[PDB]
C-alpha cells in the first residue's frame, strides 16, 4: 500500500489510519465506511478486537481485522 | 478474459459484482435458496475473498459455507496457473 505510511501499523497517525482504511475500500471493493467510527490512531486501531471491526464495518469487519494484524506480522518478519 | 459464466478466469480480478454473480450461480447450482441477504453478507470483491479462510465462510454461511469456499480454492489454483 501507500509507501507513506510507516511499516508498522501501531505507529500510524490518525490520517495514516484513515488512509489505510480508504485504501481498503477501494482495493476490497467493499461498501461506503463510517470514518466517523474509525477516528483513531494506529496504537488503537490495532487493539480493537475482530468483533469490534465487525461492529464498524458490517460484512467485512472480519477481514480488514486478518489484514491489519497481517501487516503488523509483516513489520516484523 | 471471462469464463463460460460471465466471470472472469483469474478470480483475484473479481470485483464484487462479480463475487455476487458467482455466489447466486453457486447458490442455483447446489440448490440453495437464491436470497438477496446471501451476497450481502460479502459485500467485497476478489481480492478480498482470497484471504478469507473457511472459518469466515461457515461463519457468514452455515449451510454450505464449505463448498463456497472450495468452488473458489479450484479456481484460484487453476489461475495461479500463469
Amino acid at each position: 500500500l501507500p509507501p507513506s505510511l510507516p511499516s508498522d501499523p501501531r505507529l500510524w497517525s490518525r490520517e495514516d489510519v484513515l488512509v489505510f482504511l480508504r485504501f481498503c475500500v477501494r482495493e476490497f471493493d467493499l461498501p461506503k465506511l463510517d470514518f466517523d467510527l474509525f477516528q483513531m490512531n494506529g496504537k488503537r486501531l490495532c487493539l480493537l478486537t475482530r468483533a469490534d471491526f465487525g461492529h464498524r464495518c458490517p460484512g467485512a469487519g472480519d477481514v480488514l481485522h486478518n489484514v491489519l494484524q497481517m501487516l503488523i506480522i509483516e513489520s516484523h518478519s | 478474459p471471462l469464463g463460460s459464466d460471465g466471470l472472469p478466469l483469474d478470480p483475484r480480478d473479481w470485483t464484487r459484482a462479480d463475487v455476487w454473480k458467482w455466489l447466486i450461480n453457486m447458490a442455483v447450482s447446489e440448490g440453495l435458496e437464491v436470497t438477496a441477504e446471501l451476497p450481502q453478507k460479502f459485500p467485497m470483491n476478489g481480492k478480498a475473498l482470497c484471504l478469507m479462510s473457511l472459518d469466515m465462510y461457515l461463519c457468514r454461511v452455515p449451510v454450505g459455507g464449505k463448498m463456497l469456499y472450495r468452488d473458489f480454492r479450484v479456481r484460484l489454483a487453476r489461475a495461479m496457473s500463469r
